[PDB]
RNA sequence: CCGCAGAGGCCCCGGGGGCGAAGGCGGCGCGCAGGCCCCGCCGGACCGGCCUCUGGUGCAGAUCUCGGCAGCAGUAGCCGC
RNA sequence: CGCGGCCCGAGGCGGCGGGGGCGACGGGCGGAACUUAAGCAUAUCAGUACGCCCCGGAGGAGAAACCAACCGGGAUUCCCCGUAGCGGCGAGCGACGCGGGAGGAGCCCGCCCCGAAGGCGCGCUGUGGGGCGCACCGCCGCGAGGGGGCCCGAGGGCCCCGCCCGAGAGGGUGCAAGCCCCGUACGGCGGGCGGCGAGUAGCGCUGCUUGAGCGUGCAGCGCGAAGGGAGGCGCGGCCCUUCCAAGGCUAAAUACGCCCCGGGACCGAUAGCGGACCAAGUAGCGCGAGCGAACGGUGAAAAGGACGCCCUGCGGCCGCUCAAAAGACCUGAACCCGGCCGGCCGCCGGCCCGCCGGCCCCGUCUCGAAACACGGACCGAGGAGCCACGCGCCGCGGCGAGCCCGAGGGAGCCCCCGCGGCGGAGCGAGCGCGAGACGCCCCGGGCCCGCCAUGCCCCUGCGGGCG
């Protein structure tokens, strides 16, 4: 890009500046040109990615569990939990495949006002990015954690729902946006599994509790 | 007359001024059309077995 | 949510897809709901628009009813008998005003042996449809 | 590359089933001085063995093992360990003639990986 | 620390919008300042306060580049055959 | 002087092949200079650009005349990992083995035996057959669920009350639509003996090439063989360890443009490809090789402008369509300008507002700029320390005598498993030898290890111990 046509500067003595030019008389090349290349032109030998050790990707998604259980940040991330019984959140819901009955649990459980927080606030999004196949955007609802269970049909189609299995926990949804405190739902299953979800990682020890 | 076409690749300009595509291909056109979706490949199996 | 990875969502290749597309997808685009009487008596919800049929437009600033007398397929919009432009002078030729397909609703189609057999043909497709869920 | 070699795996492995990917292989010991109290696998078992079992080349290639006649035993402990290697390998293997029905061969578990680490 | 473009979140019954968004013109107020806010007219469909993230991120000059355009000026000029 | 066979040649006929094209990837040849060395000639750039020739869906390479020195491995290719060396010993340049993975596959001809058993118009100038004795893509389909009121040119808007969900990905529709339309989620069908390659290997002289250093690989000329080759310093001698050149074939793991499909913290009309515009490599320019632009947007609907009145015609007024002229068109800034209406010279300060007081033209190189030093008529938009790798030091997080998302494998972008390496002991050209004695911390002394030199003692002795 820029470097396609056939320019050289004039020298000195013409009335001109000494940038390169075309043939009938056009300014090319420079940055400063209509038509020219890039000063440091972008590639893709940039680094993309980043390194992080296991050991504190581990530490991470720990706290952001222990941060899901305390209610008081709970509330302070964005969250409707005045109906809700307590923290953690566990429900016996055995298998469910129609949104019905998902949706008949979501309201005995008490957290009806966070699904339909999220339901109401679907909106167009401003600048540029509507056009970039960003046109929409809604509020997080809750997070459902599973193992050896069927509710994934059940709950897929509920609008700020996500899904997670007990063993292969995602930390971008344990923290949207950086922030910890995020409002959990545990099949009876992955509570008890996560009990030793833990001791399946080889020679980890959980960090120590502190004041 | 050279049986050969004069191409030089010190200029990519000409090269693409006058080359395959910048015409109708005809004929390229029917027998990649006949290979992809048809019975090109059919026809050269039986052929050969 | 689409699983389907075949099948693209991005914008522009949307539109694309709309303003060039060829005969029979735009026929097929340009469908009306069908009354519930019509729903009734044929097991279907929807009907591609044609010539010769009557609707009742149910939206917008000319409501009426009336017989469908012209498609225009390069715009998605037909003509209605009745639905004009205003005129300068009470001498000259109605100007339709055309509408889009979605906001009518046919009261009674034109019937034809193809129609017959198409509408047949849906009705035998859902059929098995109905068959493999439910009940 | 990731995704495309494991559905290569994949298919390869269906082609043949129930016979394994691998092929049993002998135990060799690494070359200098660094590496030597430690084992690795090898390329072929040499004839040596193969009397030590009494199979030949075409029989051992035919139920499934390496063979590798340009190696050469430097001492009678490799021949040895490699003689055991062979006595279980054949003591957990099973063949099928073209005599048994269809059903009993599905009931075949297909092994994965190196045969004998 | 102020400002620009974009990404991930929040905005107590789910942020502001044809009872009028962005932008333009004129006028108050606030801030040492970079700047911000409100009001009136124009316009006709989008917009962003706070937290974390990212960068092709702020112009008076380079005999700078491209486009538009002034004085000179109703001036010089419209002398071969 | 004639005619039959073999041999070596000539003309014609029949049937089959070849030639040219392809901005990538692949193989083979020919082959620069700019540049760096703060000059430059060896060196570097670079075994690159470019020129010529030749295939394929890949190509090339490939079953040891190999590494190694071990309580050894074992055809080729590709990934991870890391210093011997070369060098105006300057600037610079630079491999391989061991180790961990992906993939995995083996074979033939000649020579020797038989001799037409053969592919039979050929071929004994050798066809044909054999070793001899012991022992995943495409095609086809169906596809649910909303009303009432208010108000708008039209609601997808506002208020109230509902339904569908394996479908709340999206696109269209007169204004923000799961339920107005198309789609989206959920299907079906097809696919012991004999025998191992000669103008060769090697050597001398010369040229190119390599990290290869008294030679890494190749080549020309001269000489030219029988058991031979190799073991990173030459020559001669004796051993050990390993292999068998001068003939040939071979899948996989790997690379990659045009063209087709999908996605994006990418650009948004001076940007992004030169090229978003029914006509771009187009119009246009050059004898020619070549060079090469500018130009996006009415409205929901063309409903694209009624009638009437002036006018010698050109045109004008009044009004019409529309929510609106938005009238060849979205919005419509600055510079520059015309009319009407108010004023009289720029900036700062005081004031009842034209009086008083103060004020050289900025940016730049420079001891020194208002300078008769340079650039700058005016306005808009664009316009210049980013990224990769290496080295040093500082701050923060995790673990800690240890530490570690290597490549890769498990069908989980974020989950699980996963070697080197670095650190842990130094010094010495090297054969090699090898640390405890004190201390909140810091500085300094004192001792100990290696290198160099010495005295005494003694075993296994140019070896050990003590100083
Ligand atoms: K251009
Ligand atoms: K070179
Ligand atoms: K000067
Ligand atoms: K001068
Ligand atoms: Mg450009
Ligand atoms: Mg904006
Ligand atoms: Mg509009
Ligand atoms: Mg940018
Ligand atoms: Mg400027
Ligand atoms: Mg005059
Ligand atoms: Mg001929
Ligand atoms: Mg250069
Ligand atoms: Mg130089
Ligand atoms: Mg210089
Ligand atoms: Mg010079
Ligand atoms: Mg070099
Ligand atoms: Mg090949
Ligand atoms: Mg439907
Ligand atoms: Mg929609
Ligand atoms: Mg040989
Ligand atoms: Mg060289
Ligand atoms: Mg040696
Ligand atoms: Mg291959
Ligand atoms: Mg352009
Ligand atoms: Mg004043
Ligand atoms: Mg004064
Ligand atoms: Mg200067
Ligand atoms: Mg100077
Ligand atoms: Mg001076
Ligand atoms: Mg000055
Ligand atoms: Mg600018
Ligand atoms: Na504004
Ligand atoms: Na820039
Ligand atoms: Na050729
Ligand atoms: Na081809
Ligand atoms: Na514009
Ligand atoms: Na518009
Ligand atoms: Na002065
Ligand atoms: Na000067
Ligand atoms: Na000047
Ligand atoms: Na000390």
């Amino acid at each position: 890009a820029g470097v396609q046509c056939t320019a050289h500067s004039w020298g000195p003595g013409r009335a001109v500046a000494r940038l390169p030019r075309k043939h009938g008389g056009i300014g090319a090349y420079a940055n400063f040109a209509r038509g020219g290349h890039m000063a440091h032109p972008t590639t893709v030998i940039r680094r993309w990615c980043r390194k992080v050790n296991l050991n504190q990707r581990r530490y991470a998604v720990a706290s952001a569990l222990a941060a899901s259980a305390n209610a008081a940040l709970v509330e302070a991330r964005g969250h409707r939990i005045a109906d809700v019984p307590s923290i953690p959140l566990v429900v016996d819901t055995d298998n469910v495949t129609k949104t019905k009955d998902a949706l008949a649990i979501i309201k005995a459980v008490g957290v009806l006002r966070d699904v339909e927080r999220c339901k109401d606030s679907r909106h167009i999004r401003a600048g540029r990015g509507k056009m970039r196949n960003r046109r929409y955007i809604t509020r997080k609802g809750p997070l459902v954690i599973y193992n050896t269970e069927d509710v994934a049909r059940g709950f897929r189609n509920l609008p700020g729902v996500d899904l997670c299995h007990v063993s292969s926990i995602r930390l971008l949804e344990l923290a949207p946006g950086s922030h910890p405190g995020r409002l959990i739902l545990w099949t009876k299953s992955a509570f008890a599994s996560l009990d030793d979800v833990y001791a399946a990682k080889q020679n980890y020890t959980l960090p120590r509790s502190c004041i | 007359p050279s049986a050969k076409m004069r191409r030089y690749n010190w200029s990519y300009k000409s090269l693409r001024r006058r080359t395959q595509g910048t015409g109708s291909m005809s004929h390229m056109r029917k027998v990649y059309r006949a290979y992809n979706s048809g019975t090109l490949k059919a026809n050269a199996r039986k052929y050969l077995a | 949510m689409k699983l389907n990875s075949a099948v693209t969502a991005s914008r522009r290749k949307c539109r694309k897809a709309y303003f060039t597309a060829n005969a029979e997808t735009r026929a097929k685009m340009m469908s009306s709901r069908l009354s519930k009487e019509l729903r009734a008596e044929h097991k279907i919800k929807t009907m591609p628009i044609r010539r010769g049929d009557i609707v009742e437009i149910f939206t917008g600033g000319h409501k009426g009813t009336g017989k469908v007398v012209e498609v225009r397929r390069r715009d998605y919009k037909i003509c209605v008998e009745g639905i004009n432009q205003k005129a300068r002078n009470p001498e000259a030729k109605p100007v339709p005003y055309p509408i889009h397909p979605s906001n009518c609703i046919i009261k009674e189609l034109y019937m034809n042996g193809s129609r017959y057999r198409a509408i047949k043909r849906r009705q035998e497709r859902n059929a098995e449809r109905l068959a493999r869920i439910g009940k | 590359r990731k995704i495309r070699r494991r559905q290569t795996r994949l298919q390869k492995a269906k082609a043949i089933f129930p016979c394994p990917l691998q092929k049993l292989r002998p135990s060799v010991t690494r070359c200098s001085q660094k590496f030597n109290l430690t084992q690795r696998i090898g390329r072929g078992f040499t004839l040596r063995e193969l009397q030590g079992v009494g199979l030949s080349a075409g029989k051992a290639r035919q139920i499934g093992i390496a063979v590798d006649p340009r190696r050469k035993n430097k001492s009678e402990e490799s021949v040895a360990r490699n003689v055991a290697r062979l006595k279980e390998y054949l003591s957990k293997v099973t063949i099928f003639s073209k005599q048994a029905k269809p059903e009993e061969i599905q009931q075949a578990i297909q092994h994965q990986g190196v045969v004998m680490p």
